[PDB]
């Protein structure tokens, strides 16, 4: 008994497209501020084999 | 499949929703006013061969006027044979309309 | 503080009408005095002077007249420019242009003439409803009496000013009240109220320029010119101020219309003209102040709210027209205001969708929760779909429609609880 | 911002020319054009159902309301003249509110017979409650119901689907020329069209299914002969006529 | 292709089409379907949508086709005014 | 998600072929020039912290109204580092 | 069937209606009220005049008739006889009685009225009475809200003229019965408010303002 | 007639027009009714009102019915 539309419209309630034409001027504005740290790398996404017994989750059963 | 009101009049009015979204394009339909100035279909034929047995036209029905019937051993010599059209589709919903009906209900349960 | 009107201090001096309401009792009563110099004076005068009187409309809109006229054109173009007069009352619970008419006709036509010098007006238009056919008689005698003794024509008075009146009848349409509709109405159309953008001030009852006024505001006109605008503004308090005349009604004891000073305590209103409640005050439920179109107020309200345009929207309300309508414990406001919303329903115009479906549909929500066949959503969504009607129409009447509904929804929504919790266990029980 | 249809404006004189703002970007107007033609102009198109280009301007569906900047109540597009300097929106919550509760009360007593409707993909009913009406129905009680009109061989009527937009009703007084149809009635049950049974007969008789929004004014020889999306539509000239 | 004349909207317009004029479309003797013998029976109407009038003689001449651009018509706006619906007629 | 590589390589990547970027839900998207498509895309595949080293596929869009019809798509994905990048330019017939 | 055109051996546009002498010279007065090229503002007068002369309805030869004289096409004045609610346009009786119904009357008993003139008169909403001298409904408020339930009489047995659209006010359902009974036997019963007690509008029993002689105004130098 | 000899080439059984022509018009006593199809709402039809102002029975657009106003 409440319908109201254009709140739950979540199919065109998006943002506008935002553009920004950089040139010469902008790009080496930010090579020369930007730098690199240890920190600001990104993260690995790393995994690896445990070798466990088929047995071990729940003694089988749970499921 | 299509079926019949009670009474006995033709179900389908001539919505064209079962070829608007026939993924295959198998159904084509023409129609004009009947003499009553009930619209009616006046020719509707569905091709067998290019039907996916999909269900979009027995769900798209604002009717339930065409049904996919619960019948599936009508293979066919000819492929003239497979080609279906108005008058087939009416008399195989005659035949099967107790069966499409259970099923019906059953299935206007779960909707 | 305010209130207590001597009958010297009463401007409608015949509203029972026990004295004889034609030319000869104009003037033993103090009708056309000096009414030409009052013409002679000035359209420019009488205009300032409606504007420091402080009078406001008396229709319900409550503009100010002064201001009102003045939007007048000055210059005279080629259009001869209308005065048209309100005689078409239809809503709810209000009668008093019926008396205004049927016992002082010589002032309506007096004020119609003022209100025509004023703004400049070439002809006067008074429309009278149609289901008031004796007051139509008794005013169509005081015209022709005027026009024979020379009070309207040509030559109004010793001024040259040059004015005739008409008066023209509807036949039995509530829209036919609004300004917009009733110039289509006057002009052989269907009562279907126009749009705002040409304001009738500019193009109005031929396109030419007109101007809609109230019979109290245009009767009560004369009589403050003679008796000086410091004398009005004297009743009353700040901006809203004067003598109005109530209609009390309902489950009062007598109910009765009277003329009393503007901002007088509902409660002193009720309890000493009219006689009061009829189980006394306590038994008092709930007052629609103005006619059915402003929202109610409950008996907490009505101890102190103050019969004015500023205290009665100070609260949510209006005073609109002026006419209380009371309702005691004894009668069931849902199914009071379930009969306005059928009233309106029956008497919207319907060219605007939001008032030609949503008053069907208020109407139908109303009959359901009048026995208690609806829903808590329910009336929240009733009162979503008032507020969808509210500002989304083409006149003031889908506000009028839209306000009762909203007010019974604010105040008396314990009672619609309890009504459908009640049809709820009942159809359980069931 | 190209205008609405790549429509080309009509300047009585390059001096009059006001500067309204519509969404934020302003365009340049004529003086007496209005707030809809505006948004027109600035390349964004209104909900319409009353408003005809050709035809006279009238609040009847009251629809095409956008919020204008210093004014309490949302107002009419196709009315309200454009004034200088003037903020106009259409994005806005209050617009989006009054399009969808106009649409509610537009579809409250609409039958539901689209499916036997000759307006299938082509109505603006449809096509506008998509768009900017909501997804739900609130009305569920007893709709309204209106016979058939017999308004000749050509037009055939459902008057139950009929919005009362006289768009039809002022068509053939100002277009056609001949005062036949006509909205009579008052409330939410008005009747349209002839109040004896008077067929309508003009040379532009035809235009008069064209412009109704709803399939309540339909070509009979087309009664149920097909759908929209099934014609291809070429565009040719006629040869009946000079 | 213009608007369509039923409905007011105007977002189907502005795009240009190419129109190949295949029109051999004839009856199936067993079913009465519309059968037909060109290729380009429908592709111009469905795929083929350009950006401008400029485009799609790019792709013509690109193609080698002939072509022959078909003026579009605009509709022109001009000034109505509720206040000129209500006009005043003239003394009798 | 996983803008982290997207980022790094605009920060770290030469900016002569860099023609346009996109930063999307739908996918973070790098248009370029086809000289240097194989220079980037060596770039990407080889660098230590831009590691996609497994191409998922290379797609074609078609664009009549474009002087360069064909839109040439490249998306890539980086398992070391779990994001998905892509990468595109715009060629003709010939 | 209420706004539209049903052919009946009476009421069809084959039969011929014109005014008579007094109405002809009442149709120039009202035509003469309004400007010359504006006498479609004349349509509701024309159209009452008409209801009065033909007995309390108006056929559709009446409203072509009154289209005729005003030099518009007949579907302006179908449109206006069918948009107000005071003009009848299906056959009603003699005598035609109306009760208000609205909140300000229903909560005083216009309700039990209505009813009580339901069962005497023994027939339903809008339907006249089988001897044909009654026919009784009920419209939105009359004004006089203040005066208690009321009761409007429009009475066409005369015409034209003796045409009187009577109040009644302060009724109760035992004076609405006698009120009924003296116009079926053919007195005009006094109309008006029926309390004895009060005056006209005024509160009951003595009047609590206005009860010194009026005098004229002190006044204003002008 | 020409129609349904144009959709069907039986012309032994009865067409659905015969028969919707004998189904006797139903009898109602309010003035709009709820047409569904069938006795279940939900396996019928799109639910369609009907006027019954005019003297004749008005088919229901919907397995059509012939609704009829009792008085
Ligand atoms: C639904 C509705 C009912 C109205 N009823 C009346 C009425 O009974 N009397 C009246 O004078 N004006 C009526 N009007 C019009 C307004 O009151 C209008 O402001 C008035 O004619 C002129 O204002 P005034 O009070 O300054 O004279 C109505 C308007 C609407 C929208
Ligand atoms: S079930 Fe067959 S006929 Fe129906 S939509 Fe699917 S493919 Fe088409
Ligand atoms: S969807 Fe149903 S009613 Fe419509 S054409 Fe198909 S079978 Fe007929
Ligand atoms: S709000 Fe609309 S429907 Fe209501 S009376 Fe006014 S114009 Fe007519
Ligand atoms: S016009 Fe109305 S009845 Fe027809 S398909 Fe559109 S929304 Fe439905
Ligand atoms: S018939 Fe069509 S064009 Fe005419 S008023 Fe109704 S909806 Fe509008
Ligand atoms: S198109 Fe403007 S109100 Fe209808
Ligand atoms: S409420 Fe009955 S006369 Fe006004
Ligand atoms: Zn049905």
């Amino acid at each position: 008994y409440d319908i109201k539309y254009f709140s739950r419209d979540q199919r065109r309630n998006r943002p506008p497209i935002r553009r920004t034409v950089l040139k010469k001027a902008d790009v080496e504005k930010l090579a020369k501020e930007q730098t690199f740290a240890v920190s600001d790398f990104p993260p690995v996404y790393l995994n690896s084999a445990v070798e466990e017994d088929i047995n071990a989750i729940g003694g089988g059963y749970q499921g | 499949a299509l079926r019949r009101y009670p009474t006995g009049e033709e179900r389908c009015i001539a919505c064209k929703l079962c070829e608007a979204i026939c993924p295959a394009q198998a159904i084509t339909i023409e129609a004009e006013e009947r003499e009553d100035g009930s619209r009616r279909t006046t020719r509707y034929d569905i091709d067998m061969t290019k039907c996916i047995y999909c269900g979009f036209c027995q769900e798209a029905c604002p009717v339930d006027a065409i049904v996919e019937g619960p019948n599936f051993e009508f293979a066919t010599e000819t492929h003239e044979e497979l080609l279906y059209d108005k008058e087939k589709l009416l008399e195989n919903g005659d035949r099967w309309e107790t069966e499409i009906a259970e099923n019906l209900r059953s299935e206007s349960l779960y909707r | 503080h305010f209130g207590g009107l001597k009958d010297e201090d009463r401007i409608f001096t015949n509203l029972y009408g026990l004295h004889d309401p034609f030319l000869k009792g104009a003037m033993k009563r103090g009708d056309w005095y000096r009414t030409k110099d009052l013409v002679i004076k000035g359209t420019d005068w009488i205009v300032n002077e409606m504007k420091k009187s402080g009078l406001r409309g008396r229709g319900g809109a409550g503009f100010p007249s002064g201001l009102k006229w003045s939007f007048m054109p000055k210059v005279s173009d080629g259009r001869p420019s209308y005065l048209v007069v309100n005689a078409d009352e239809s809503e709810p619970g209000t009668c008093k242009d019926r008396e205004i008419m049927r016992h002082d006709p010589h002032k309506l036509l007096e004020g119609c003439l003022i209100a025509g010098v004023g703004m400049r007006a070439t002809a006067a238009y008074i429309y009278i409803r149609g289901e008031y056919v004796n007051e139509r008689k008794n005013l169509e005698k005081a015209r022709q009496e005027a026009y024979a003794a020379g009070l309207l024509g040509k030559n109004a008075c010793g001024s040259g000013y040059d004015f005739d009146v008409h008066i023209h009848f509807g036949a039995g349409a509530y829209i036919c009240g609004e300004e917009t509709a009733l110039l289509e109405s006057l002009e052989g159309k269907q009562g279907k109220p126009r749009l705002k953008p040409p304001f009738p001030a500019n193009a109005g009852l031929y396109g030419c320029p007109t101007t809609v006024t109230n019979v109290e505001t245009v009767a009560v006109s004369p009589t403050i010119l003679r008796r000086g605008p410091e004398w009005f503004a004297g009743f009353g308090r700040k901006n809203n101020a004067g003598t109005k005349l109530f209609c009390v009604s309902g489950h009062v004891n007598k109910p009765c219309t009277v003329e009393e000073e503007m901002s007088i305590p509902l409660k002193e209103l009720i309890e000493r003209h009219c006689g009061g409640v009829r189980g006394g005050w306590d038994n008092l439920l709930a007052v629609i102040p103005g006619g059915s179109s402003v929202p109610l107020l409950p008996k907490s309200i009505c101890d102190d709210v103050l019969m004015d345009y500023d205290a009665l929207k100070a609260v949510q309300s209006g005073l609109g027209t002026a006419a209380v309508i009371v309702m005691d414990k004894s009668t069931d406001v849902v199914d009071a205001i379930a009969r306005l919303s059928y009233f309106y329903k029956h008497e919207s115009c319907g060219q605007c969708t939001p008032c030609r479906e949503g008053t069907g549909w208020l109407w139908t929500i109303m009959e359901r929760m009048k026995v208690g066949n609806a829903k808590l959503e329910e009336i929240d969504m009733l009162q979503e779909l008032t507020k969808q009607i509210e500002g989304h129409t083409i006149c003031a009447l889908g506000d009028a429609a839209a306000w009762p509904v909203q007010g019974l929804i604010r105040h008396f929504r314990p009672e619609l609880e309890r009504r459908i919790r009640e049809n709820a266990e009942r159809e359980l029980l069931q | 911002r190209s205008p609405l249809a790549g429509a080309r404006v009509h300047f009585a004189n390059p001096d009059d020319a006001i500067e309204v703002f519509v969404d934020g970007y302003p365009v340049k107007i004529p003086k007496g054009m209005t707030v809809l033609q505006a948004c027109e102009v600035a390349g964004v198109d209104i909900p319409r159902f009353c408003y005809h280009s050709r035809l006279s301007i009238a609040g009847n569906c009251r629809m095409c309301l956008v919020e204008v900047e210093k004014s309490p109540k949302p107002v009419a597009s196709c009315a309200m003249p454009a004034l200088p300097g003037m903020k106009i929106k259409t994005d806005t919550p209050v617009a989006k509110k009054a399009r969808e509760g106009v649409m509610e009360f537009l579809l409250m007593n609409h039958p539901l017979d689209c499916p036997i409707c000759d307006q299938g993909g082509e109505c603006d009913l449809q096509d506008q409650s998509m768009a900017f009406g909501s997804d739900r129905g609130r009305f569920t009680e007893v709709k309204r119901s209106v016979v058939d009109k017999n308004l000749g061989p050509l037009v055939k009527t459902v008057m139950t689907r009929c919005i009362q937009c006289t768009r039809c009703v002022r068509f053939a007084t100002e277009v056609a020329g001949v005062q036949d149809l006509g909205m009579l009635g008052r409330g939410s049950g008005e009747e349209i069209g002839t109040y004896v049974e008077k067929l309508l007969t003009s040379e532009l008789s035809g235009n008069v299914i064209d412009i109704c929004p709803v399939g309540a004014l339909t070509s009979k020889p087309f009664a149920f002969k097909a759908r929209n999306w099934e014609l291809k539509g070429t565009e040719t000239i006629d040869v009946t006529d000079a | 292709p213009a608007r369509t004349a039923s409905q007011q909207g105007s977002g189907k317009v502005g795009r240009w089409k190419i129109n190949f004029l295949s029109t051999q479309k004839w009856e199936n003797p067993l079913m009465g379907w519309t059968s037909t013998g060109d290729p380009y029976a429908h592709v111009g109407d469905s795929a083929l949508t350009f950006d401008s009038a400029e485009a799609a003689k790019a792709f013509a001449e690109k193609h080698g086709w002939e072509y022959s651009v078909k003026k579009r018509h605009t509709p022109l706006l001009k000034v109505k005014s509720y206040a000129d619906n209500f006009k005043w007629k003239g003394f009798p | 998600d996983n803008q982290f590589i997207f980022k790094y390589s605009w920060e770290t990547l030469p900016k002569k072929w860099v023609k346009k970027m996109e930063r999307s839900e739908h996918g973070n998207r790098f248009d370029t020039k086809t000289d240097y498509l194989f220079q980037l895309l060596c770039f990407l595949k080889l660098h230590t912290y831009t590691r996609v080293q497994v191409l998922i596929d290379i797609c074609g869009v078609d664009y009549p109204s474009r002087k360069r019809r064909f839109e040439v798509v490249y998306n890539l994905l980086s398992t070391r580092y779990n994001s998905r990048i892509r990468v595109q330019t715009s060629a003709d017939e010939v | 069937a209420l706004n539209y055109h049903l052919d009946s051996p009476d009421n069809n546009p084959n039969l011929p209606w014109e005014f008579t002498e007094p109405n002809k010279a009442k149709v120039t007065e009202i035509l003469s009220h309004y400007p010359s090229n504006y006498k479609q503002s004349a349509v509701i007068p024309l159209l009452d005049l008409a209801q009065q002369q033909h007995g309390g309805w108006l056929p559709v030869s009446a409203m072509n008739a009154v289209a005729n004289i005003i030099e518009v096409p007949p579907i302006r004045v179908y449109e206006v006889a069918t948009f107000y609610s005071m003009f009848n346009r299906a056959k009603v009786g003699k005598y035609h009685l109306l009760v208000c119904g609205t909140t300000p009357c229903m909560i005083r008993g216009s309700r039990g009225i209505e009813e009580a003139l339901l069962k005497h008169l023994g027939v339903k909403r809008n339907e006249v009475t089988p001897d044909g001298l009654f026919s009784v409904g009920e419209m939105e408020c009359m004004g006089c809200c203040v005066n208690a339930p009321m009761i409007t009489v429009a009475d066409y047995s005369n015409g034209s003229e003796g045409y009187t659209y009577n109040y009644y006010e302060d009724v109760t359902p035992e004076k609405v019965v006698e009120i009924v009974e003296k116009l079926r036997k053919g007195e005009k019963p006094p109309h008006g408010t029926q309390n004895p007690l009060r005056i006209r509008s005024g509160p009951e029993g003595g009047n609590t303002t206005l009860l010194g002689e009026p005098k004229p105004p002190p006044c204003r130098d002008l | 007639s020409n129609h349904t000899a144009k959709w069907m080439q039986d012309t032994s059984k009865k067409s659905p027009m015969e028969l919707i022509n004998e189904v006797p018009p139903i009898k109602v006593e309010g003035r709009i009714v709820a047409c569904e199809g069938d006795t279940n709402p939900a396996l019928g039809h799109p639910i369609e009102f009907i006027c019954l102002d005019l003297p004749e029975p008005a088919v229901c657009k919907y397995c059509g019915l012939r609704y009829v106003q009792d008085h």
